[PDB]
């Protein structure tokens, strides 16, 4: 168990700040 | 005076226990009237041998006395051990047990007040203590030693009154108890340091 | 002095049968500290127990760290959930 | 609605975030601030409770808008494209500009 | 100031109005965080 | 449980901080606090400002199968020393101390260790053992040094 190299979780700081939740704004066919 | 000091507690914790539904479980007599230390082994004799809170109130069964505030803090702890033992330690309202528990232990045990060391040869020497001592439970954490990196854990929310033997779902798990730090705060600095020019 | 640490670590081996009490990513969370265990939040600053006067051995057990947190009485919380309806 | 991952872990914030005001780019859950997983160059202090849920009808500027505002001319200096959605993305150019003067 | 309680000793009018803000500034702890720092 | 796996020797260990440290500077409001888990009583004493802490830790009613503890101490305080209380040299006991890696070896039933922490965390291992009797108990104090 003592050989078992733990996985980081990186924040990369411009996802954590401000990202929102393109074809559904009716003007790009 | 202590004709209030039934009702608003009465009303507090029935407006505070609306979605959990503490008050309203099941819970017959169960006369113990004993040491709070013995109320979940005298309860567990009691399932080896062999009316609810809102209604003891209803019926008058707490007077203005020691023993009719007394009788309320053994049933709400008999209550929240059964509601602790009842669930498993992961559900929301095991959770809402430990916090009602908290929250109106807190409320009675205040307002019924209202109603050897070489550095201690030193010191003591030195100095005069006016002092100051109170007791809190502490919690726990896990521990973990991968390849040098020596992880921590979160704190387990099992509660204070649960009792169970301690599971573990590694045997490479270890174990520690987390004390809680305590003292006059570290002066903050002003706000000048927080939100200076950039 | 850097920032942009990791600070928190999941191990690929998938425990979760006896976790559900711990703090779950949504695996286990495993971090590169401990916690901290604060008893109150909110200062008393006033209270000679602690702003300590410069007037007039002695030691005293109080009830719980409750005096040292500024809670309400319960008359008031009757009379707010009187004058909820 | 924009989404405020949680620094020092993955998680997503739900409704409250806390966001701190020396690194001025970072937020954190309630959990991660109750425990202290902020690692030890903070202090607790510089971590002010913000919201994530949409406010009321415009044109009423809680003291949170306020001070992300001001947050956000500090930052920036211009670019009130990165000055609107610093607010929350909720307020067009020409109403932060029309609030500021 | 003393006049002003004076009254409110003597007097009682009869509303001495109430308004106040319903709150008021208290301390609350800090600690620092338990991750250490990288170098 | 392994509350009945209680610890049957060390009854006593002090993490009480240094005279050296307080000879330095002061040539005071004492707060005594207990924890609510059987023992481990920990009492401190500022003065309005230096500290002194003390974590003392009866163990004649702790678990064995909870060995680490942690808690958090101040930048100015990086030098510790241990009063380590058992219950009686009746054999050679084997008391080795790793801080991280390094083993101390004493200040000369009672003895006492010379400690001085860096930042971060540490580990300061700490067990005791018998040659004849064959039986070994672990103590672990997680120290994170503020920076
Ligand atoms: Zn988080």
């Amino acid at each position: 168990f003592e050989t078992m190299v733990a996985n980081p979780i990186k924040v990369s700081r411009l996802q954590s700040n401000g990202v929102l939740t393109i074809h559904y704004s009716l003007a790009n066919f | 005076k202590l004709v209030d000091f039934l009702v608003n507690v009465q009303s507090i914790l029935n407006a505070a226990s609306v979605k959990c539904h503490v008050v309203d479980e099941s819970f017959p007599a169960k006369f113990f009237e004993k040491n709070p230390d013995k109320i979940y082994e005298s309860y567990c004799k009691f399932i080896k041998n062999r009316t609810t809170i809102n209604k003891r109130f209803e019926n008058g069964e707490y007077e203005p006395i020691q023993g009719g505030f007394y009788k309320l803090y053994h049933d709400i702890k008999l209550v929240c051990t059964i509601l602790i033992h009842f669930y498993p330690q992961g559900t929301r309202n095991y959770q809402l047990v430990d916090k009602f528990y908290k929250f109106s232990s807190e409320l009675l045990l205040r307002e019924c007040c209202r109603i050897a060391t070489e550095l201690d040869k030193i010191i003591s020497y030195d100095f005069i203590k006016i002092s100051m001592n109170y007791t809190v439970p502490i919690s726990q954490t896990y521990q973990i030693r991968t390849k040098d990196m020596d992880l921590f854990s979160s704190i387990i929310s099992k509660s204070n009154l649960d009792k169970r033997p301690h599971e573990l779902p590694n045997t490479n798990f270890k174990i520690n108890n987390v004390l809680p730090q305590t003292d006059i705060e570290n002066e903050a600095p002003r706000l000048g340091f927080v939100g200076a020019n950039t | 002095i850097m920032i942009d640490a990791a600070s928190s670590f999941v191990l690929p081996i998938s425990i979760t049968k006896n976790v559900d009490v711990l703090q779950r990513t949504d695996e286990i969370l495993w971090f590169r500290g401990p916690s901290v265990i604060v008893n109150e939040r909110i200062i008393n600053s006033g209270d000679p127990h602690l702003s300590l006067p410069l007037n007039r051995n002695e030691k005293e057990s109080l009830p719980g760290p409750f005096v040292l947190g500024l809670r309400p009485s319960a008359k008031f919380t009757a009379h707010r959930l009187s004058m909820l309806r | 609605h924009k989404v405020y991952i949680c620094h020092t872990c993955g998680n997503e914030s739900i409704n409250v975030r806390y966001h701190n005001l020396r690194a001025r780019d970072t937020n954190l859950c309630s959990r991660c601030f109750q425990e202290g997983h902020f690692g030890a160059n903070f202090q607790s202090s510089d971590f002010i409770r913000l919201e994530n849920n949409g406010n009321s009808v415009k044109k009423n500027w809680s003291d949170q808008e306020m001070l992300l505002l001001l947050e956000g001319i500090e930052m920036y200096e211009d670019q009130w494209e990165k000055i609107a959605d610093h607010v929350g993305g909720h307020k067009r150019v020409e109403d932060c500009i029309e609030k500021f003067l | 100031k003393r006049i002003l309680k004076e009254v409110i000793l003597a007097k009682k009018v009869s509303k001495v109005p109430i308004n106040n803000v319903r709150a008021f500034p208290v301390l609350q702890t800090n600690y620092n965080g338990s991750i250490p720092v990288v170098r | 449980l392994g509350n009945g796996y209680n610890r049957s020797l060390l009854t006593e260990d002090y993490l009480l901080n240094p005279n050296n440290f307080k000879k330095l500077i002061a040539k005071s409001m004492q707060k005594e606090m207990q924890s609510l888990s059987e023992q481990h009583t920990m009492e401190y004493k500022p003065y309005k400002n230096q500290n002194w802490v003390e974590y003392i830790f009866n163990g004649n009613e702790l678990s064995q199968n909870e060995n680490a503890f942690s808690f958090m101490l101040q930048p100015m305080q990086t030098f510790l020393t241990l009063q380590s209380h058992l219950t009686s040299s009746l054999k050679d006991t084997e008391t080795l101390l790793t801080i991280n890696k390094e083993p101390v070896k004493s200040r000369t039933i009672t003895e006492i260790f010379d400690i001085r922490l860096s930042e971060g965390l540490n580990h300061l291992m700490f067990r005791c053992e018998d040659k004849i009797s064959h039986e070994t108990e672990f103590m672990n104090f997680w120290i994170n040094v503020l920076p």
